[PDB]
């Protein structure tokens, strides 16, 4: 069975990403202004 | 073992090897045609205690001119793919394993599945007191025929 | 500069797309092949800037750590090798994609396989460009490890795995030395860098070459070191083409090649490395004659190309040395993948001598299987000519040691001597292959890619050798037997080869000689150096380290030992009884001596 | 010492916590404290870090003190569900260990005073002693007990005595001053037994080749919570302290450095080599990590500073590629209770993501570019060449052995066949994969900024 | 592959054999008690005709043999067809 | 491909800078401190 993995990995990169974008357009925003 | 079977084993093991050499199907034939001849015509019938000596005799001319490496196949233990596939070869019990959102997907073969496992799970028993049947104390025998049911 | 680090860079974006979903899909490979077919279109511009004006660049973006005084930074020097190297990788992998997406069309597991190839490549890609010599020595060792993981593709049976295990130790064991230079141009140039080096060695260096030599000789399967190579056919076939080829393996010498100035500053170096170059052309093409897998005949002909370019490097010539080379990969490549083509379609039996003679069966790949052999062979205008003949002739004509030309001259001998072998069997024979015949050539892509080959295989020769600005100032006076004795030993190769497999045909059972046996088995060398120091070293670990050095003395020397003595004091003060009359006389003597 | 007190902090939490969600709490603000711990990393390119008048925070102390506070969760992750049938009350006394140790930790990582420094040193003994020995599994963990235990005391206590007598001799014991009122001592013979004195504990703690007896023999015992830090942690501490005493000494150390990188360059290849052909997993992996402790501990002694550098580096680096392989290990043995690796066989057939951790891990392990654990482990080999340049064909035997058998480790509980009748196994909890994922991404995050990682030289 | 291919192709190679008389064989027909053929033929019939395949036997299993049906049988077996 | 040139300029000046960097900060060993480096010059 193959669903156990595929899952944690879902998981894995939901979170990493779901924090991830948050920082890194901000540090996009930082970069082009500030 | 036994002596018969030995000597045979000898037969088509130098056999082969003596095509690894010939390559060529028709030198190979050749020269196989005169090898058979040579069993038969040296002593095809013999008392044994002569015959042991004349196989003493064939190992080494053999072992001499067992050439580096006979040609093999595949699926042989030599093999250029002896367990290319090993990877692959999943026990069945493994799938027992897959949870419903999985095991919804192949009703059938699930189905028929069970239906194997319960014919053994149903089954065992027999098999023990057959095992136990037929077997004396245990001896170099391995399984036992089918009488009944199940084997 | 945007353009190479471009031509670099978007062979990551794949592996990245690896955790996407296309990736599960059965589509993802052929966005690959597609990516190095882009990446070659980009990949060419360079070199045509760095053509007509002929212009190299270095740029080091980012430093990654600055230490005192010294500061690694990851640095891409693109020089004229590094420039010019990269569209052959990326045309003969992108020719091994769509190759490897027919041969492998059945199997499971198949989009993993083409991660594992960009992430092979890349790490190539790491180590011909890199100028700071610690990102060199990431690419090296990167490239080793994505041998491993390739090597080991069928991972079930063990063969696989050992073999495996072989080429991670013979290279680790060149490691050895590719660290002691490390640390030394440290320690003593204060460097790591290209500029630095070649900057401040003016002076002779006794003892760094000879270690880096040794490095150079762990990719490049020298003579001490060439078996893993062969053992190493045992992955599936695109992977052996894939580098064992070309790809890899010539990286080894590839290092040696970057540092030439300071080779040219010994001459002991130039001389050791002769010395074994010629010697493991020699050996290894004499195993060569003698064997009945395609793919490993196949092999000891790349290690022999190997040592023939290695005395290039070790007869003062480097440019050339690059150069054969870049010939080097269309030829192997080609070798190997008609060889797939043929393997494939007969259901996998490597052992020619049940090998079909199927001349006509596969005309195609007959054709393919032809020019190759007259490529590798050194045919006069053909591709492999402009290295090949250039090289020896070149050795000639320069003062140096002669027996190892000697060698070099046998050695192009027995290059058509295997290359006729490979041709007879697979071809000219009435056919002895197991009767049902599979056999089907056909599938367009796998005719595009031996095609584009076959192109190149043909042009490149003269193309490049005419592009180039001429670094290799000609030799070319006295005498004329001189540009002859490349034919004449290829010829002598053929009329013997021939007229000796052809009495080979004429009944007459005749049992081996002792040559024979010899060069058959690979020299005897894997089953004496295998079955032999192993056993020193797994019985040392036994016999001693594990048990009596560690578990039986280094324990009774000092634990055991207070244990010991623990026991016999304590049973000796509490001696259990307690008569009053005992002790109480002995506080009487304590008193006394008190 | 705002980081110090939320870990005392937990305890409170711990007892008082609901009896079915203490492992959360655990959990959740063990990783918060870990964030706050990460604010410490700053430091300072000159002067060394201070605080009050009892700790400081050297550039050298504060990766391992990040280190330290991150790997309370990761033994809460792998422990909680090796333990269940225990007892509420228990198991709410059995974490208290565990935070209870790094506390201990925190304190003496950041010292100051070396005899505070030594009593937390010695201190961390007790609770590591009782978690080998409640709740290792099989017999011969009592006596392992007694291993783990002596063999530091007898190292720790002439150290002990030898610190008073410094702080009779010379004024204070505070290690800021005596890194500036530092004065050399010499030859004679009084002065070399204050050498091995100074000495001898430390390099009992972090194994040295004549004196491992002990090491491999706790991890076989203990508890993985217990192996994880005996492994990652209290090794690297000794090495800590033991760079923290070279202050003092000198030129001495030039003298006497000698047998001890006899010891310590042969029984690298020595105890690699034993490593090569182990019974059983989880000691192979202990002798691995001596076979790359005695590099940091000849990276102290030739004491040049790439050497600490280096030092540095592999001392984190293994700290967290060996706690990796003891979990990674424990997994297989919770599924088969084999231990004994032959057993495992094919294990990758039957699941595919952890054969990709085995990958990792040994592959970090056998160190290649760029792995903290190489960078960290070819800088002390540039120095030991500057020192000694016969010294590379010690260096080279290491980096074969430990490719062969980390491989090794790999292909034999693995690729190939699996076992017929094992139908133990089933299939991967999400857990584990978030734990070795948690070991394993800061490992190759780490490596894009080494210059916040190789410490004050 | 299909079961009738097998039985078909491995008459079509006992037929080829001289020894055998074409007419006489059959998918039932025995070896010994029926043919004279004996082992040491028996041997070359066994390896002639695995050989078409490319099939290996295994020797113990080549001890048996005999009917022609037993060796479909066989090859039926270690094909899983 | 020619330098041997101004590269030798630069290699003296790196010569010299080298030369002297290396006598003020040599054989001081870790825990490198002022009165170390004091302690040599006296030398």
């Amino acid at each position: 069975s193959g669903f156990y993995d595929r899952r944690f990995l879902k998981l894995m990169r939901f979170y990493i990403l779901l924090t991830g974008i948050p920082v890194a357009i901000g540090i996009t925003l930082v970069n082009v202004f500030i | 073992l036994t002596h018969q079977q030995k000597v045979l084993r000898l037969y088509k093991r130098a056999l082969r090897h003596l095509e690894s050499w010939c390559v060529h199907r028709d030198k190979y034939r050749y020269f196989a045609c005169l090898m058979r001849a040579r069993f038969d015509e040296h002593k095809n019938e013999k008392d044994m205690v002569k015959a042991t000596q004349l196989l003493r005799q064939a190992e080494e001319e053999f072992w001499y001119g067992q050439h580096p490496q006979p040609y093999i196949f595949p699926e042989s233990p030599g093999g250029t793919s002896y367990e290319r596939y090993e990877c692959y070869k999943v026990p069945e019990w493994c799938l027992d394993d897959w949870h419903p959102s999985e095991k919804a997907m192949y009703p059938d073969y699930f189905a028929k599945r069970e239906q194997w496992k319960r014919l053994r799970r149903e089954s065992w028993e027999r098999e023990v007191k057959q095992l136990q049947e037929e077997t004396p104390p245990g001896g170099p025998r391995t399984e036992a025929l089918p009488p009944a049911r199940k084997e | 500069a945007s353009l190479t680090l471009t031509t670099l860079i978007i062979l990551t974006i794949p592996i990245m797309m690896s955790n996407s979903n296309i990736y599960k899909t059965n589509l993802y490979p052929n966005y690959v092949k597609t990516t190095v077919s882009y990446a070659f279109t980009l990949s060419l511009v360079p070199l045509l800037m760095f053509m007509h004006t002929g212009q190299e660049m270095i740029i080091s973006n980012w430093h990654w750590m600055t230490l005192q005084t010294v500061e690694l930074s990851l640095s891409f020097k693109m020089d004229y090798f590094s420039v010019m190297f990269i569209p052959v990788a990326l045309f003969v992998t992108w020719s091994i994609m769509e190759f490897s997406m027919w041969y492998m069309h059945s199997d499971p597991f198949i989009n993993r396989f083409f991660k594992y190839l960009v992430l092979f490549l890349i790490t190539m890609m790491i180590l011909v460009t890199a100028n700071n010599l610690f990102q060199l020595f990431i690419g090296w060792e990167g490239v080793g490890i994505m041998s491993f993981l390739l090597i080991g593709w069928w991972h079930g049976r063990t063969d696989a795995n050992t073999a495996a295990l072989q080429a991670i130790l013979y290279n680790r064991i060149g490691d050895i030395g590719f660290v002691l230079s490390m640390a030394w141009f440290l320690t003593h140039s204060n460097a790591w860098d290209l500029q630095q080096i070649f900057m401040l060695n003016n002076e002779c260096p006794n003892m760094p070459l000879i270690g880096l030599l040794l490095a150079a000789a762990g990719k490049s399967a020298q003579f001490g070191l060439h078996p893993w190579l062969p053992s190493a056919m045992e992955g599936p076939t695109p992977v052996s083409a894939l580098l064992h080829s070309s790809t890899m393996v010539v990286a080894g010498v590839f290092l040696l090649i970057r540092f030439y100035p300071l080779m040219e500053t010994n001459k002991l170096v130039q001389t050791m490395t002769l010395c074994l170059g010629a010697i493991t052309t020699l050996f290894t093409a004499l195993c060569a004659i003698t064997q009945n897998d395609i793919k490993k005949i196949v092999a000891f002909s790349t290690s022999s190309q190997l040592g023939l370019m290695m005395v290039t490097i070790g007869i003062n010539q480097p440019h050339l040395a690059f150069l054969h080379i870049c010939m080097h990969a269309f030829f192997k490549a080609m070798l190997f993948m008609c060889s797939g083509s043929i393997i494939h379609s007969l259901n996998d039996e490597q052992d020619i001598r049940k090998m079909g003679g199927l001349y006509k069966a596969m005309p195609f790949t007959t054709t393919a299987l032809i020019i190759g052999s007259l490529a590798l062979t050194g045919m006069p205008y053909l591709t492999g000519f402009y290295s090949k003949d250039l090289i020896i002739e070149a050795v000639n004509m320069s003062y140096t040691n002669a027996w190892a030309l000697l060698m070099t001259l046998i050695a192009t001998s027995l290059t058509a001597a295997y290359s006729t072998r490979i041709i007879f069997f697979a071809f000219l024979g009435k056919p002895r292959f197991p009767p049902l015949v599979l056999i089907n050539e056909n599938n367009p892509l796998l005719i595009n890619s031996i095609k584009r080959l076959l192109i190149g295989s043909i042009f490149a020769g003269f193309i490049i050798s005419n592009n180039i600005p001429p670094m290799t100032v000609p030799n070319t006076t006295m005498p004329l037997y001189m540009k002859m004795t490349a034919l004449i030993v290829t010829i002598m190769g053929f009329m013997l080869a021939l007229e000796l497999n052809n009495t080979t045909y004429y009944l007459k059972f005749k049992y081996p000689s002792q040559t024979y046996k010899f060069s058959n088995m690979l020299g005897y060398y894997p089953s004496i150096m295998h079955r032999l120091p192993t056993y020193h070293n797994l019985s040392m670990s036994q016999k001693s380290a594990s048990s009596l050095l560690d578990l039986i003395w280094l324990e009774t020397i000092l634990p055991k030992t207070t244990s010991f003595i623990q026991m016999k004091m304590s049973i000796m003060v509490s001696n259990q009884k307690g008569l009053i009359k005992l002790y109480f006389l002995s506080f009487l003597i304590t008193i006394m001596i008190s | 010492l705002k980081i110090i007190i939320p870990t005392t902090m937990l305890l409170p939490m711990t007892w008082m916590s609901k009896h079915n969600m203490i492992w959360i709490n655990a959990t959740v603000h063990s990783l918060l404290i870990s964030l706050i711990s990460l604010s410490l990393l700053n430091q300072l390119g000159e002067n060394s870090l201070n605080f009050s008048l009892t700790f400081f925070s050297d550039s050298l102390s504060a990766p391992l003190l990040v280190l330290t506070t991150w790997l309370l969760p990761l033994m809460l992750m792998a422990s909680q569900s090796h333990l269940s049938k225990e007892t509420t009350t228990r198991k709410k006394l059995y974490i208290t260990m565990l935070i209870l140790l790094q506390l201990f930790l925190i304190m003496t990582f950041t010292a100051t005073e070396l005899i505070l420094f030594y009593i937390l040193f010695e201190a961390t003994l007790v609770p590591t002693l009782i978690i080998i020995t409640r709740w290792g599994n099989q017999t011969e963990r009592l006596n392992a007990g007694l291993y783990f235990l002596f063999y530091t005391l007898a190292g720790s206590l002439p150290l002990l005595v030898a610190l008073v007598y410094i702080q009779n001799t010379t004024g204070s014991l505070n290690f800021l001053i005596i890194h500036y009122w530092s004065h050399p001592l010499s030859n004679s013979w009084s002065n070399i037994f204050m050498w091995l004195a100074c000495i001898m504990a430390f390099m009992v703690k972090m194994p040295l080749y004549g004196l491992h007896l002990w090491l491999p023999k706790a991890h076989v015992e203990a508890p993985i919570a217990g192996s994880m830090v005996l492994a990652a942690v209290l090794l690297k501490l000794g090495g800590y302290g033991m760079m923290r005493i070279t202050t003092i000494l000198n030129p001495l150390t030039n003298y006497m450095a000698y047998p001890f990188l006899m010891l310590s360059m042969w029984g690298m290849i020595m105890t690699s080599s034993i490593c090569l052909r182990q019974t059983d997993l989880k000691s192979l992996i202990a002798y691995s990590s001596v076979s790359h402790m005695a590099l940091v501990i000849v990276a102290i002694m030739i004491q040049t500073p790439w050497s600490f550098m280096g030092a540095t580096a592999l001392m984190i680096a293994h700290g967290l590629t060996s706690s990796m392989l003891f979990c990674l290990a424990n997994t297989n043995y919770e599924r088969v209770h084999s231990r004994t690796m032959i057993l495992a066989r094919g294990l990758q057939t039957l699941l595919p993501l952890m054969a990709t951790w085995w990958l990792m891990a040994s592959l970090t392990n056998l160190a290649l570019p760029p792995s903290i654990n190489l960078i960290g482990e070819l800088f002390i080999i540039t120095a030991s060449f500057s020192w000694s340049n016969i010294t590379i064909i010690l260096m080279g035997m290491n980096m074969m052995i430990t490719a062969l058998y980390s491989l090794y480790m790999l292909i034999t509980t693995q690729r190939g066949k699996y076992t017929h009748h094992i139908n133990n196994i089933k299939a991967s909890f999400t857990r584990e994969n978030a734990l070795m994922a948690l070991h394993i991404l800061p490992l190759l995050l780490l490596t894009l900024n080494p210059k916040m990682i190789l410490g004050p030289l | 592959l299909t079961l009738e291919a097998i039985k078909d192709r491995v008459l079509y190679v006992l037929k080829l054999y001289d020894k055998i008389d074409p007419e006489k064989l059959s998918v039932n027909s025995h070896f010994m008690k029926d043919l004279g053929l004996d082992s040491l033929d028996q041997v070359e019939i066994i390896m002639a005709m695995e050989d078409e395949f490319g099939f290996e036997i295994p020797d113990i299993d080549a001890e048996k043999l005999m009917c022609p049906q037993e060796i479909v049988d066989y090859i039926a077996d270690k094909k899983d067809v | 491909e020619s330098y041997r040139q101004n590269c030798a300029k630069e290699l003296e000046q790196f010569t010299q800078v080298s030369k002297a960097f290396q006598d003020r900060y040599s054989d001081l060993g870790a825990h490198y401190s002022a009165r170390k480096c004091l302690a040599k010059q006296k030398q």
